[PDB]
């Protein structure tokens, strides 16, 4: 109730799109991966961005 | 080709004013159409020089609807009689066919200037 | 004897006419190609055959053909003075393709010629005709437009399924190189109806009087009116090149920054949800002469046809 209370107070009239919601606050993230080619294009390393 | 309008159309005839209700005897060469499921006035032409409303009477003669016009348009016409003048106006909502229809028409079967 | 070493100098303008004939001499040329027609007692969009024009392809430096034609047709002596008439009020367009209107003899008689310059080999209509009647039987059309543009290679169809959607989903990436003239055609067109109305005509906008190229010409069912009050009729043309904006993407460039296909995208905040005042723009930029009332919002519309018409 900080991150979600920081990105509601923001909007100019207190809507956003619902789509938004776990793209910035939220704390884990889940990742699906095929193969190795897939692997090595997304997730490399120990740390990495998205 | 795409032709616009060959058949053409026939009639101009009644009334007009500014204020609701100040359309008296006749004051418009209201112009065009009698459509199959009743007369349906396309063009409106005013020898004088501002006008807002006119009322075209049909049918029920109870039924003559104040119409809205818009801002007008001015030439001169290249009658036998020479100098004339009107204000040209359209009923307010006509789509641009029916005016390309009866300016087509007015240009090409009268002489105008 | 002279004539066609004539009559071919002549049509040769001024700029550099480097020309060559498209297997005539004197003679008109015929071929195979879609019309939108409506003369009262004939209508439709279908392909018809046309009869009376004369094509002179054009060459360059090293002499090897170029998409480029000079059409020179025949017509009427009154339909001579109202074309030109029409044309001289509306030569400064930069959307109107270059007429040159001049008298040569065939005969013992002087016959008048009107000559186009630097058309492209199909029309718009063409496109639209090739892609909503496709027939994978005989597509010589499409095939040819779609090599002429750089869009793929002759080779390309030597696959089978090449056409489908299903198999080989890289028709899509394929047909989406055609966006950019589809675009530039959108603009000219516009820029063609601010000429009309500021010059005081009025007339019918088809698909076959506009080239690949953007370019309009053939007045020859215009009128003329007071300047400044001009009315062009878009409907059909609107309405049939519709399905085809879709196919080919035509309004990619617009997330781009500066509406250039060579720019990073536009970066909207992720909190705005609105977007009301930049369909407006839209509308207001590729269909100002588009008459009929658009609700961004359908909240706001009469009935059901108007729902269809704004979504
Ligand atoms: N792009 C292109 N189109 C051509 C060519 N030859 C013929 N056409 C077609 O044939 C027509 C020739 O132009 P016009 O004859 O002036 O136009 P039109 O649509 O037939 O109209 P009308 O002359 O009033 O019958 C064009 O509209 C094209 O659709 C060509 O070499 N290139
Ligand atoms: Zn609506």
């Amino acid at each position: 109730n900080d991150a979600l209370n920081n990105i509601i107070n923001n909007a100019r009239d207190g809507c956003v799109p619902l789509n938004i919601i776990p793209l910035t606050t939220a704390a884990k993230l889940m990742v699906v991966i095929p193969d190795y080619n897939t692997y090595k294009n997304t997730c490399d390393g120990t740390t990495f961005t998205y | 080709n795409n032709e616009l309008s060959p058949v053409a159309l026939r009639q101009m005839s009644c009334a007009a004013g500014t204020t609701q209700t100040a359309c008296t005897d006749d004051n418009a060469l209201a112009y065009y159409n009698t459509t199959k499921g009743g007369r349906f006035v396309l063009a409106l032409l005013s020898d004088l020089q501002d006008l807002k409303w006119a009322r075209f009477p049909k049918s029920d003669g109870t039924g003559t609807i104040y119409t809205e016009l818009e801002p007008p348009c001015r030439f001169v016409t290249d009658t036998p009689k020479g100098p004339k003048v009107k204000y040209l106006y359209f009923i307010k909502g006509l789509n641009n066919l029916n005016r390309g229809m009866v300016l087509g028409s007015l240009a090409a079967t009268v002489r105008l200037q | 004897s002279a004539d066609a070493q004539s009559f071919l100098n002549r049509v040769c303008g001024v700029s550099a006419a480097r020309l060559t004939p498209c297997g005539t001499g004197t003679s008109t040329d015929v071929v195979y190609r879609a019309f939108d027609i409506y003369n009262d007692k004939v209508a439709g969009f279908a392909k018809f055959l046309k009869t009376n024009c004369c094509r002179f392809q054009e060459k360059d430096e090293d002499d090897n053909l170029i998409d480029s034609y000079f059409v020179v047709k025949r017509h009427t002596f009154s339909n001579y003075q109202h074309e030109e008439t029409i044309y001289n009020l509306l030569k400064d367009c930069p959307a109107v393709a270059k007429h040159d209107f001049f008298k040569f003899r065939i005969d013992g008689d002087m016959v008048p010629h009107i000559s186009r310059q630097r058309l492209t080999k199909y029309t718009m209509a063409d496109l639209v005709y090739a892609l909503r009647h496709f027939d994978e039987g005989n597509c010589d059309t499409l095939k040819e437009i779609l090599v002429t543009y750089n869009c793929c290679d002759d080779d390309y169809f030597n696959k089978k399924d090449w056409y489908d959607f299903v198999e080989n989903p890289d028709i899509l990436r394929v047909y989406a190189n055609l966006g950019e003239r589809v675009r530039q055609a959108l603009l000219k067109t516009v820029q063609f109806c601010d000429a009309m109305r500021n010059a005081g005509i009025v007339g019918v906008l088809t698909l076959d009087n506009q080239d690949l190229n953007g370019n309009w010409y053939d007045f020859g069912d215009f009128i003329q009116t007071t300047p400044g009050s001009g009315v062009p009729v878009v409907d059909s043309y609107y309405s049939l090149l519709m399905p085809i904006l879709t196919l080919t993407r035509a309004l990619t460039a617009e997330s781009h920054v500066d509406t250039d296909l060579t720019k990073p995208y536009i970066k909207w905040d992720l909190l705005k949800y609105d977007f009301t005042e930049e369909r407006l723009k839209l509308f207001d930029r590729y269909f100002k002469y588009w008459d009929q009332t658009y609700h961004p919002n359908c909240v706001n519309c009469l009935d059901d046809r108007c729902i269809l018409h704004c979504a």
